[PDB]
């Protein structure tokens, strides 16, 4: 893939820490004045990649400049939708529960991602739609994190939401009125 | 061809005390010569190349076709001695899209000709001893509007007085420069 | 409607033309005279017809085409010959000078003081003309004269008209016959200045055709009339999807658009594969596999080439002639079930077929054959750059001896243009070479 | 070593190469 | 451009049959025949037809 | 192996056509080594 | 469907297929136009004659045979003839050079130059036939200039098609006339060159026809016309069973199994039984049982080997007329109890039976008789053995004085060919000699 090679040639200057079991990251230089938009997508590639030890970059800091970058993803959007749904293609459990994981926080992030996300949900969803139910300890159950994602989701898309999710998804209930 | 290298700090490709400088430099001779002479200004050993056309006699880089240049550093500086005569000068990159692009400053060129595959650009300057500077990603971005990424090749004619060609990421103050970068008359 | 203009140059450029506007009467049967027979075609001046001759109510049908020279030799001899009283008068323009093969001659000396009247016909040739496709133009690389006046006409047309497709045919320079040296220099010029406005460019070369005339013609001394007889067949072979019709039609847009990959490279190559005698023809058979077999036989093939060394990028064929579609696309899939023939990766399909049933035309006191089936083959490759490489490799020592310089300086150029050119063709056989590459 | 087959004496070397022989009186008949 | 049906089973309008002052039904709009042209009654009187 | 006039005509010449001019029938088709060079 | 190729090689091997298509014509009814009459025959080539001739929708019957030749003479004088308008014109292939009896000489000093235009027309040809089961070679074994030149060009085709049968026909070596002395060499060359992918090869001698044409048929002073008119009359007697249909029916498939025994050995006699002058057909009768006897006379054979000098293995007869399964199996059964023919004892049957309806056909201008009951015999057996002993010690003689050798070193060859082709020829006789004894 590209984005492993991008790094491997090297412009991200990010640094780590490290102990005998579990996990923790650094870095070097700060994000909010580097960017957003010409590297969050170029980034968020390692998704896609699975390979030690890219994907402990790409896990981590995905969720680190959405706690640090607030309201500056209004424009990227589209963008960042392409490695969503490759590696929704990809299909590996392993890497589409981290997806889940860090997709459940890009949606409770911030404000006014579902209202733009609305011309954006025929590609992302009706894989999941499929991935309903094929099936504690550390998070594992496919079809959990699907309903968990489901309802962080619909209530704060709006209002017809519900209705195009279920369009995709026959099974798919209220979270609202029900 | 040394992506393993650092594109960090600067990277001269030719330097004319070099012993024998011209390994990745392809040479086609063509009714003319390739002469290693000292200045007067210098006082100091530099190339001649020269050639009756100019589209005969040029030099590359790299010496292998097969191979690229792979560097990421957008900024060139090359020191060229103005020898009154006509010299041309091509690089080739790879963009966001992947898909190649040549650049072409011609001394000649009369306009400013975009073609999909390549640009061209006039070239008018002063005599003697002077700098050459560009940004890939600058003069890409107003073109095509893509994002310089990578280089893959270069090539330089005939008709010109050569000490160095380097490479820089950024646009690099005065002070910085080391000695032999700090030219002197 | 499906109409447009005829536009000749040179008074190498003009005999062909001749020779194709006889073909053009020969098939709707408009006599040399100017009207029908008692048999009735004419009225408003509308039906196949409307589309290459204006028959207005006049009864006489004026073909859209004009013919211009600087050498009055061949257009007054054109002026006194059998077909005058069909040519409108003064659509057959005459300079009093020649070019001296000076290409600027042409170009800034003369043409200054007869694009107005030219551009003026043309004109008033539009307010006519309906939906006007375009322009068939007439001319040669190596024009003796008319080089740099059509290169300068062409770019005119351009600036003015930029919404409509320009279709051109250049007799392309004999690879190791020389007719004169200033060849490669008024060549190159020409080529720098029209391949960034010329839109589908076909290149024809006159040793082959001449080798094809002694190989399977069988004649041994063959003419301008029979070559140009052949050229004109062509190019009524292809206006023949526009006038009748067949199974489908195609049209020169399709032509350009799926034959042209990208800018820049549009110079496909031309073939005709049923060249016979009579006599051949008469007691021998013809069918779709054989006659496509020859279209893609290395003789048949107008471009000193090799096909081997090149690698297929796109084709189109059209077929005039009784025809059925199986047999066509059965012999076509066994050609992509062949292996030698090198397409490339890009492409899996890469066929552009057209069917049109009327015969084609037969002329009196003619070499060719009562012909049944026939199919005209356009091909783009990528074996051409070495024509390129020849040329260059010709061009680069006589420059660097710069010989006759003195007359372009004299008239008033520079060595610029030499310059611009040189590297226009090295970026051409390069970027060819590219694309080559997968 | 090929050993050389017998060239077979189906007559011939005893019939036919004597007959083409007996059957002749020519260097007689255009005089001495 | 096509062939045309005299009666039902599948024949052929063959010149054979056409003469001056014949009508036809084609296809349901039926025409008169008025008159024709040179070469037409020279080669139609060579064949002899009256 | 070969089917027909096509793979005769495209395998065998050693007739490089941009070379040779000039030239005729027989000379235009000559095989190689297929045939003894 | 049904259908085979011919190629005539050799100045002399060219008149023979001449007359064979002059008869042709007749029994199918064609006329030297190559059209037949109003009534309703002519498609792509598809009816009666399809076995041999390709009419195309030009309703020209086309023979499917190539004339080749190294002399311009005999080709051009036939091309002047009244068969010119038939034939497809480079289907005579010319040569401007003769090879004076040297096998070598044809068969590497010019042989190459010319075997790339027959196998074009070989394979243009085998393209649009359809079932192509198999050839019928004309040559010469003392060539004029027929040895090499067969000899190769049946190689190429030998290593390029191993998937049909071959024929191989002509006049042998004369046992006694030396119409050409290096007879010998090319003779035993050729028979080396062949004999290791020759399929079936017939041998007959004129001197023996010479003798029949004196003994019945009442002619004194004879000439080619009369001897190929003969040759041509079995051709035609072979391949009715692939032009008409019968009772049964075999195929060169059936002869190529049920006559040879073993690989090697598969070169037999045949022989036409009802031989006869006009005015004894008129004044006696012929029928099953004599004219049976009179093909397995002795004399009537037309190679210089006596029967009781062997034994046979086994025999085809083909009855063109009209016959019944009664009386001909009646009529052998008498020959096997008849006690003169010596069958060995391998196969107590031998007899391989066929018919055809349709009578033999009388050529205009002929000397045949009027003949309702023919009979074509084949067989394969010992006595063969004479003429390869009767040519081997000539050919030892003039080796063992060396003359012309110089001939031959001086076009660059060497001897150990020659040495070889000796016992190769010696092989093949110890192969005859233990299958003849038992
Ligand atoms: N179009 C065409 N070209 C021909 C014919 N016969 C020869 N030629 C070639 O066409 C070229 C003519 O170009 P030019 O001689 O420059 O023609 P021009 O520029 O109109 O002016 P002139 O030099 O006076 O003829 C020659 O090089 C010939 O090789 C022909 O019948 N038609
Ligand atoms: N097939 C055939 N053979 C003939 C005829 N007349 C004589 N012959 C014998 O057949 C042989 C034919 O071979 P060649 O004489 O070498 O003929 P060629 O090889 O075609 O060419 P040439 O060198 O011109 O003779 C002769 O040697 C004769 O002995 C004939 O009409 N037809």
């Amino acid at each position: 893939t590209t984005f492993r090679k991008c790094y491997e040639r090297g412009d991200f200057p990010i640094a780590l820490e490290h102990d005998s079991k579990g996990n923790k990251i650094a870095w070097k230089v700060e994000i909010e004045k580097l960017d957003y938009h010409h590297y969050l997508p170029l980034f968020f590639d390692g998704l896609s990649e699975m390979t030690f030890p890219y994907e402990f970059f790409a896990r981590r800091g995905i969720h680190d400049m959405l706690e640090h970058g607030g309201n500056k993803i209004l424009p990227v959007i589209p963008q960042l939708i392409i490695p969503i749904k490759n590696a929704l293609n990809l299909r590996n459990r392993q890497i589409i529960c981290v997806t889940l994981k860090v997709l459940q926080h890009l949606v409770v992030s911030s404000e006014m991602v579902g209202e733009a996300l609305l011309p954006y949900y025929r590609q992302i969803l009706p894989i999941l739609n499929i991935f309903k139910n094929m099936n504690q300890q550390k998070r594992e159950n496919i079809g959990d994190l699907i309903q968990e994602t489901l309802e962080a989701f619909e209530r704060y898309g709006g209002e017809d939401a519900f209705i195009n999710i279920k369009y995709m998804v026959p099974t798919y209930e209220s979270c609202l009125l029900n | 061809m040394f992506k393993n290298t650092f594109q960090s700090g600067f990277l001269s490709i030719l330097y004319s005390i070099g012993s024998k400088p011209l390994q990745i430099w392809d040479k086609k001779v063509r009714n003319g010569h390739i002469k290693r002479i000292t200045d007067n200004d210098i006082q100091s050993l530099v190339l001649e190349i020269e050639g009756t056309n100019v589209s005969t006699t040029y030099i590359t880089c790299p010496a292998d076709p097969k191979k690229t240049l792979g560097i990421k550093l957008p900024f060139l500086v090359m020191i060229i001695k103005n020898l009154k005569k006509y010299f041309t000068f091509e690089v080739q990159v790879l963009d966001d899209k992947n898909v190649r692009r040549r650049f072409r400053a011609s001394n000649y060129q009369s306009t400013t000709r975009v073609k999909p595959f390549i640009c061209t650009m006039p070239m008018r300057l002063d005599d003697g001893w002077n700098q050459i500077q560009f940004n890939l990603s600058d003069f890409t971005r107003r073109a095509y509007g893509t994002n310089y990424i990578e280089t893959l090749r270069v090539q330089i004619h005939a008709n010109c007085r050569i000490r160095r060609v380097y490479f820089s990421d950024r646009l690099y103050s005065e002070d910085e420069l080391p000695a032999e970068f700090k030219l002197y008359l | 409607m499906r109409e447009c203009i005829s536009i000749h140059v040179g008074q190498a450029g003009v005999q062909i033309g001749n020779a194709c506007w006889e073909l053009y009467c020969l098939e709707h049967g408009i006599q040399p005279d100017g009207q029908m027979p008692s048999d009735k075609t004419i009225g408003g001046g509308d039906d196949s017809f409307n589309t290459f001759f204006s028959e207005t109510g006049a009864g006489k049908h004026v073909p859209r085409a004009v013919f211009v020279d600087l050498e009055p030799t061949v257009v007054d001899e054109v002026r006194t010959g059998t077909y005058r009283q069909l040519f409108h008068p003064e659509q057959l323009i005459t300079g009093k000078e020649d070019a001296a093969n000076n290409y600027a001659r042409g170009h800034y000396t003369i043409g200054k003081e007869i694009v107005d009247l030219v551009l003026d016909r043309i004109r008033k040739l539009a307010d006519l003309c309906t939906g006007l496709q375009g322009f068939l133009i007439f001319h040669s690389f190596g024009g003796g004269t008319g080089s740099g006046f059509a290169s300068l006409l062409m770019e005119r047309l351009s600036v003015d008209y930029g919404k409509k497709s320009k279709l051109e045919f250049a007799i392309y320079p004999a690879p190791q016959v020389s007719t004169a040296v200033v060849e490669p220099y008024n060549s190159i010029l020409t080529t720098h200045t029209t391949l960034e406005h010329s839109d589908c460019a076909f290149m024809v070369d006159n040793e082959a055709i001449y080798d094809i005339c002694r190989r399977n013609l069988d004649i041994e001394r063959p003419t301008y009339t029979n070559l140009n007889r052949l050229i004109g067949q062509i190019v009524s072979s292809i206006t023949a999807s526009l006038r009748f019709d067949g199974a489908l039609n195609v049209d020169l847009t399709e032509f350009q658009t799926n034959l042209v990959p990208y800018p820049r490279i549009h110079f496909p190559l031309a073939t005709y594969a049923p060249v016979i005698s009579a006599e051949k023809a008469y007691h021998e058979q013809l069918s779709v596999a054989e006659i496509t077999n020859a279209c893609f036989e290395p003789a048949n093939q107008m471009v000193k080439c090799d096909p081997r060394h090149g690698k297929y990028m796109a084709c189109c064929m059209l077929y005039r002639g009784d025809v059925v579609p199986k047999d066509v696309n059965a012999a076509i899939a066994t050609i992509k079930t062949k292996r030698t023939i090198q397409f490339v990766d890009w492409c899996p399909t890469g066929f552009k077929v057209g069917i049109n049933y009327q015969p084609p035309t037969v002329v009196p006191g003619g070499d060719l054959a009562k012909v049944q089936r026939a199919v005209c083959m356009l091909s783009n490759t990528t074996a051409i750059a070495e024509a390129w490489a020849r040329l260059d490799h010709k061009f680069d020592l006589m420059y660097a001896k710069r010989a006759f310089v003195h007359w372009y300086v004299g008239e008033g150029m520079e060595e610029g243009e030499f310059s611009e050119a040189r590297e226009d063709l090295a970026a051409l056989e390069k970027d060819y070479e590219e694309v080559g590459v997968d | 070593e090929p050993p050389q087959h017998p060239r077979y004496t189906s007559l011939f070397r005893a019939t036919i190469k004597n007959d083409m022989k007996k059957f002749k009186t020519a260097m007689k008949t255009m005089g001495p | 451009r096509q062939r045309f049906t005299k009666n039902d089973m599948g024949d052929h309008y063959h010149w054979k049959d056409l003469n001056r002052g014949i009508n036809l039904t084609v296809y349901g709009k039926t025409f008169r025949i008025v008159d024709c042209d040179r070469f037409t009654q020279d080669f139609l009187e060579s064949q002899g037809i009256e | 192996k070969i089917p027909k006039d096509d793979l005769d005509f495209r395998l065998a010449t050693l007739y490089n056509h941009h070379t040779g001019a000039f030239k005729n029938k027989t000379e235009i088709l000559l095989h190689q080594e297929t045939i003894e060079d």
